[PDB]
């Protein structure tokens, strides 16, 4: 969907910071 | 819209794909579905003067609006791309609703399909037919990005085969569209694997470059059996790439959507691509892989220097043949308009033997 950057930029942060060594 | 008897036999008045409108009587035969879902109905049918299948995809038309899919198909005429050739409208399911109907070219297999045998198999598909396609895919996208036309959905289920003779032609044009500096344009487009990075930020004035993505995914897939950036969210295809490709930095953020340049995500080590692939995995193939998934768009090879890539080299060797044993298709009948982005690349795709 049409996500505004905040929203969207939180999710991937959340997500990338799982996936880091 | 008509029905004989000589078998049930149908017969219209369609207007031909190419030059002015001159319709004409069209009758065939032998017809079934072929392909169902929310777009309309695709049937196979055989032309009674010829003999020669066509697919006829049927879908909803609102007639007080010009349907975009017809109007790009009709500009277009490559040995790459799908030939229209006839439409005509027609009433269907829905009382009271006109139906268009695109009569092309049937071709019984798609890259998909194939790929999907060799994962069934747990084979690999052979690096010749990896470069046949691919090299057939760029070409065509090279003819329709002169027009300043973005497919805007390229995926293997969109790349249709023809299995004796390793031809590939483009379909669906369902999502085209003439892109035009200064104009934006949806960002709700390309299906899910194949997005562009930039899409997935919501960029609106993206390029035609968004293909050359897509391709990138489609080498990727054909080299590694399965989708390299899958996943059902925009943030999971974006973790997926960027596990591969590393955190882009701000300025290749910048190039795809300014509106992130702020945020700070995490920075994630980029995977070498020769540990991403299989270690079997021909450089060339890789070299070339890494010059399409770019994170900046404008840093995507053209489809046109693609074709000049050294992964295509041996395409270009005169002694050349399909495992079945005949010759590879047409490859280097390149035209003016095919060639207008850059013409000094033609004393590379045109290999000296080829001129004879
Ligand atoms: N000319 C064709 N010949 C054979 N199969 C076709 C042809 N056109 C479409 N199909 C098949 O029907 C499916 C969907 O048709 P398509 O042209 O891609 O429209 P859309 O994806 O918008 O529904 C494709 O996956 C393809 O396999
Ligand atoms: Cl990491
Ligand atoms: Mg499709
Ligand atoms: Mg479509």
């Amino acid at each position: 969907i049409l996500v505004e950057p905040q929203k969207f930029a939180e999710e991937l942060i959340h997500r990338l910071e799982a996936v880091q060594r | 819209m008509k029905v004989s008897r000589d078998s049930k036999v149908t017969t219209v008045v369609a207007t031909p794909g190419q030059g002015p409108d001159r319709p004409q009587e069209v009758s065939y035969t032998d017809t079934k579905v072929i392909g169902n879902g929310s777009f309309g109905v695709v049937y196979q049918a055989k032309l009674c003067d010829s003999g020669e299948l066509v697919a006829i995809k049927k879908v909803l038309q609102d007639k007080r609006f010009k349907n975009r899919e017809l109007q790009i198909m009709r500009k277009l005429d490559h040995c790459n791309i799908v030939r229209l050739r006839y439409f005509f409208y027609s009433s269907g399911e829905k009382k009271d609703e006109v139906y268009l109907n695109l009569v092309l070219d049937y071709v019984p297999e798609t890259v998909y399909r194939v790929a999907r045998h060799y994962s069934r198999a747990k084979q690999t598909l052979p690096v010749i037919y990896v470069k046949l396609y691919m090299y057939q895919l760029f070409r065509s996208l090279a003819y329709i990005h002169s027009f300043g036309i973005c497919h805007r959905d390229i995926k293997p289920q969109n790349l249709l085969l023809d299995p004796d003779t390793a031809v590939l032609k483009l379909c669906d044009f369902g999502s085209a569209k003439q892109l035009v500096r200064g104009e934006p344009n949806v960002s709700y487009i390309c299906s899910r694997y194949y997005r562009a990075p930039e899409l997935i930020f919501g960029a609106t004035d993206y390029t035609s470059s968004i293909d050359v993505w897509s391709a990138g995914c489609v080498l990727a897939e054909l080299l590694l059996g399965q989708p390299i950036f899958p996943g059902d969210s925009g943030v999971d295809q974006l973790v997926e790439i960027i596990k591969v490709l590393g955190t882009p930095t701000r300025e290749q953020i910048r190039e795809m959507n300014p509106n992130y340049t702020e945020f700070k995500f995490p920075q994630i080590k980029a995977h070498p691509w020769t540990k991403v692939f299989r270690p079997r995995t021909p450089p060339e193939a890789i070299a070339l892989c890494s010059r399409l998934l770019e994170y900046t768009p404008t840093a995507r090879l053209t489809p046109l220097e693609a074709c000049a890539h050294s992964f295509f080299d041996e395409l270009r060797d005169p002694n050349v043949k399909l495992p079945n044993g005949r010759d590879t298709p047409a490859l280097f009948n390149f035209t003016t308009q095919e060639l207008s982005s850059n013409p000094p690349l033609a004393t590379i795709l045109i290999p000296p033997h080829a001129r004879h």
